[PDB]
RNA sequence: GGGGACUCGUGAGAGACUGCCGGGGUCAACUCGGAGGAAGGUGGGGAUGACGUCAAGUCAUCAUGCCCCUUAUGUCCAGGGCUUCACACAUGCUACAAUGGCCGGUACAAAGGGCUGCGAUGCCGCGAGGUUAAGCGAAUCCUUAAAAGCCGGUCUCAGUUCGGAUCGGGGUCUGCAACUCGACCCCGUGAAGUCGGAGUCGCUAGUAAUCGCAGAUCAGCAACGCUGCGGUGAAUACGUUCC
């Protein structure tokens, strides 16, 4: 997103409630992740790059 | 058979029959029943009056009834009328009170469409 | 907040503005911006000024509204009709 | 060398246990009346048996487990099928006539993304 | 007896099987005694990312995750194979616990 | 379809009754999946019938059945500029589950308390040429008769 | 676009992760520096022609493995810039690195490279269709390429209006699951902007 | 304790390939029917989107050619707003009941989640919840009782023992904070709604339908949204005249 804002997110807000994550790789405030750390789009494309371990397709 | 004003019909069980009365529901009748010995299972035309008198006091001295709840709720919706809070102005003005959403909705506090 | 174990929640930036106030016996007004602290019966008869959003509000906390809250009583959102 | 058999159907699985007998149906340690009250499910609990006609005997026994009533009832029906013809090696054309051994592949799909259900769609609205 | 557990864990397959059945086997030839390496239920976490940027819900595309797990449980214990267990190169995504 | 017709599901004898036509009625009745409810239903039925009919219930049934059969039905085209309908001979099959869907669709609305005692007497009443479904026989049957004039267009 | 991608695929496959762990609960903070560690080694170090990245972390233990173009620059001056690289790798991870750039056995029947070699050249601002028919003819010079397809897309010359064309040969069957291909995409700068280059290499069923 | 019988777990595999027989066809492609077979002609589902089209969407994931601000379009913070409301459209959940309402008893799953945690038992409270605390980084323990289902009893066609919006009062939990604007619980209150016009949607089998369960995001959550798991479980398709 904004350069400011994601160092407001890497920082210590006050009131830790106010506390959220963004995307570890383009900043995106939406559709990120807690195990991954990591938006929705920049976890497509990283782990079809396959740089990510333990990931796949499916079809069941 | 009116037991306080309500005025039950007749052919009819105790525990659904007294939740007629404004203010007393099944869960209550459960206990109205319960602490008079009055069963679950009987039809109100072969109550006997000794019986109404065992629940003509009970419900008057443990519960409330018609009119001694209407009036309260008319009285503390007064209050936040008078008060000046947003629930009384919101209650003025008909559409809902606990933030209920005003867009597509508030039909119930609202009245039926108007296509203006 | 809302649960009764732990109180009531009225802000301490306010606490010490109304005790100090009530000691030496005084009505001034105090402004602040404070729509989340829950009113207790210590500022019967007091005044407030309520920021709603733009602007302050009084309130004057006469008898009974004590029961509510402070930012109840502050309209915020602008609306008289469509036409 | 008792015989063991396996029966499912979509997924409960039973292991029938024959042992030739007088006809004591007790699946689980349990009732064939009172452990499936579908009249529907016992039919089909002796059907391969009343194909063959040999219910007076051979009583037999299963542990239940999974799915559902229907699941079960074609569990157990599965596993006699194949289980006659282990102690019997001329009944099993006549089996197959009757088409009990079949495993009867029926399993529920998956949800499908952009779909309400499976293949239940969302509404259309043109416009 | 039961004294050594461990609990050999990856992500994918034909690497816990290497790690384990030739590289644990480096303590029965001092006379040890293993019963053999053990399946355990693998495991299946699911994702569901919108394939668009932007406006497309219609379109998603699953990433999952399958950790393998398995066990051997060594039996017998000798004090001058401890060393050996603690002295193993297991390769890069495996990881092994001592019980 | 287009290619060709696709194949008819069996449906097994009932355990109570030697018959198919009650395991296929059921199925007509049945609505959200209880079959088990559907089931004792049509059983309650025949068990409360055998009372005031003495012959078997399932024998009944089959009389009511004969009757409420369709034979020829009133189906639609549109030619030129107005459409109307052609009368066109009706399979077993097809009348047979027709006539018994009648019957289920015209006891969802018949006057008593519950279904178990409606259909029952839907059951003896259509054994006996009186019902609802029986008059919807004999209207139809009459609709699709002032329209043979239009059989011979039998697509 | 409308194509997947190949590696997204034949992940598991044909083709293999690029980084090999395992973690349960450090996983995040371990993917948080794998991300800063490829943006460092791609920036700054364009010239020698970055192929692929390996990654291998093992109990406080890790091991990036390079295969670029040219291992002549990262090197330097028998460890000028290779100890930098490593230096500003370790003040960023905070934890002892086996640092291996190792080769690539042939910089042009990888993809990957062959992309960063008609963006440098269109950078440079030579004729795309001479750039696109060299990797053609550079990449049917390997034992072992059974089909090559080149596709650029963008305003590509200054035109007001962007085009996306591409040539191929051989067979590059993108839709068999057996098929070996290789995929890359580099964004070629140049003055009006941003060039897209992606090209699939077919290098067999498998072996 | 014990055993490799079985299940199950998960590794390697085998099997389905018109493979064999009967008929038709230039002896072809193939086609109808059979034997064996769990599966028969592609076994089912998914992943898969050719060249291109829409100057389709995205300059707000990211990157970016040009244009634009620098005591302001930068930037920090408190509030309020993105949640408004005579209307209109779109997608859904609950209903308008007896194939049901309620009381009680009683069975049968699958897939996932758990250390900033799962909270077994015991006790308190009607309940949300509260406390002590065992065990569990999990095929171990928790989640967990799945719900629809079966049995018996009551209710008896009513705006009801339907519906649960609505309101008052009282609360729990999270969160510094619950009014704008969170969720959940108890009592009383008990609206519209009695099957919805023109018109219009989905669905061919374990499908529609119906019932719960789980997850991501997430301190909490407007979770009826989205992606998944399983219980019960259908009726029809003569056929291509018409759309
Ligand atoms: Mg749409
Ligand atoms: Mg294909
Ligand atoms: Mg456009
Ligand atoms: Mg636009
Ligand atoms: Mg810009
Ligand atoms: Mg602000
Ligand atoms: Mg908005
Ligand atoms: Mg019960
Ligand atoms: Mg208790
Ligand atoms: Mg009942
Ligand atoms: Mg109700
Ligand atoms: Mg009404
Ligand atoms: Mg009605
Ligand atoms: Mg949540
Ligand atoms: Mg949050
Ligand atoms: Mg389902
Ligand atoms: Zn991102």
């Amino acid at each position: 997103a904004k350069k400011a804002l994601v160092n407001k997110a890497a920082g210590k807000p006050r009131f830790a409630v106010r506390a959220y994550t963004r995307c570890s790789k383009c900043g995106r405030p939406r559709a990120v992740y807690r195990k991954f750390g990591l938006c929705r789009i920049c976890l497509r494309e990283m782990a079809h790059a396959g740089e990510l371990p333990g990931v796949q397709k499916s079809s069941w | 058979a009116r037991l306080v004003g309500v005025d039950l019909p007749r052919d009819k069980r105790m525990e659904v029959a007294l939740t007629y009365i404004f203010g007393i529901g099944r869960t209550r009748s459960n206990e109205i029943l319960a602490a008079t010995g009055i069963d679950r299972d009987l039809r109100t035309r072969d109550l006997t009056e000794e019986q109404l008198i065992h629940l003509r006091d009970y419900i008057e001295a443990n519960l409330k009834v018609e009119g001694d709840l209407r009036r309260e709720v008319q009285a503390d919706i007064r209050r936040k009328i008078e008060i000046g809070c947003y629930q009384g102005l919101r209650h003025r003005r008909g559409m809902p009170v606990r933030g209920q959403r005003t867009k597509t909705n508030a039909r119930t506090r609202k009245g039926p469409k108007r296509t203006i | 907040p809302r649960s009764l174990k732990k109180g009531p929640f009225v802000d301490e930036h306010l606490l010490k503005k109304v005790d100090v106030q009530n000691e030496k016996n005084t009505k001034q007004v105090i402004k602040t911006w404070s729509r989340r602290s829950t009113i207790i019966p210590d500022f019967i008869g007091h005044t407030f000024a309520v920021h709603d959003g733009r602007k302050h509000v009084p309130v004057f906390v006469t008898e009974s509204m004590v029961g509510h809250k402070l930012g109840e009583f502050a309209p915020t959102r602008t609306f008289k009709g469509h036409i | 060398r008792p015989i063991q058999t396996v029966g499912r159907r979509k997924e409960a699985v039973v292991r029938v246990r024959l042992v030739p007998g007088t006809g004591k149906f007790d699946l689980n340690g349990r009732s064939l009346e009172d452990y499936f009250p579908n009249k529907v499910h016992q039919q089909l609990i002796k059907a391969p048996l009343v194909t063959v006609d040999r219910v007076e005997s051979f009583d037999i026994f299963a542990h239940l487990g999974g799915g559902g009533p229907s699941g079960q009832a074609g569990a157990l029906r599965l596993g006699i099928a194949r289980a006659l013809i282990l102690v019997s090696p001329e009944d099993r054309p006549a089996l197959k006539k009757a088409g009990f051994l079949t495993r009867d592949p029926r399993a529920t799909e998956r949800k499908k993304y952009g779909l309400k259900k499976a293949r239940k769609a969302p509404q259309y609205s043109k416009r | 007896g039961q004294k050594i557990r461990i609990r050999l864990k990856a992500y994918d397959h034909e690497a816990i099987d290497a790690s384990a059945r030739k590289i644990v086997e480096t303590v029965v030839r001092t006379g040890a005694s293993v019963v053999g390496p053990v399946p355990l239920p693998t495991e299946k976490n699911v994702y569901c990312v919108i394939r668009s940027p932007h406006k497309y819900k219609d379109s998603r595309e699953h990433f999952e995750m399958r950790t393998h797990k398995r066990l051997i449980d060594i039996i017998d214990p000798t004090p001058k194979t401890v060393d050996a267990l603690m002295r193993i190169d297991l390769p890069a995504s495996v990881d092994v616990n001592i019980q | 379809p287009r290619k060709g017709p696709a194949p008819k599901r069996p449906l097994v004898n009932d355990p109570v009754y030697g018959s198919q036509l009650v395991t296929q009625l059921v199925n007509k009745v049945l609505l959200k999946g209880k079959k088990s409810l559907a089931e004792r239903i049509v059983y309650g039925a025949l068990e409360q019938a055998r009372d005031k009919t003495g012959t078997d219930p399932v024998i009944t049934l089959k009389r009511a059945l004969d009757n409420v059969k369709p034979a020829l039905e009133v189906r639609s085209r549109r030619v030129g500029g107005a459409t109307y309908q052609v009368p066109v001979e009706v399979r077993p099959d097809r009348s047979t589950t027709l006539a018994l869907r009648w019957l289920v669709g015209y006891s969802r609305q018949r006057r008593e308390k519950t279904m178990i005692e409606r259909l029952a007497n839907e059951i003896l009443d259509a054994s006996n040429g009186l019902g609802a479904s029986v008059k919807r026989r004999e209207d139809t049957h009459k609709m699709a008769e002032a329209n043979r004039a239009f059989a011979h267009y039998r697509w | 676009g409308q194509k997947i991608n190949p590696h997204g695929f034949r992940l598991g496959i044909t083709t293999d992760w690029k980084s090999r762990w395992y973690a349960d609960k450090q996983y995040a903070e371990y993917v948080k520096e794998d991300v800063a560690i490829r943006r460092l080694l791609s920036s700054g170090l364009e010239r020698a022609g970055i192929a692929d990245v390996e990654i291998e972390r093992t109990r406080d233990r890790v091991r990036v493995d390079i295969h670029t173009a040219r291992p002549g620059i990262v090197i330097g001056r028998r460890g000028t810039e290779a100890d930098r690289i490593r230096a500003d790798l370790e003040k960023l991870t905070g934890k002892q690195v086996q640092l291996n750039i190792l080769e690539v056995k042939n910089p042009e029947s990888q993809a990957q490279l062959v992309a960063q070699g008609v963006a440098e050249q269109l950078s440079n601002r030579v004729a795309f269709r001479r750039a696109m028919r060299k990797a053609i003819q550079s990449a049917m010079r390997q034992p072992n390429v059974k089909g090559i397809r080149v596709q650029c897309s963008g305003r590509l010359g200054g035109a007001e209006m962007s085009r996306s064309e591409f040539y191929r040969e051989g067979r590059v069957p993108l839709h068999t699951l057996r098929a070996d291909i290789d995929y890359g995409l580099y964004e070629a700068k140049t003055t009006f902007g941003r060039i897209g280059v992606k090209v699939w290499i077919y290098k067999g069923d498998i072996v």
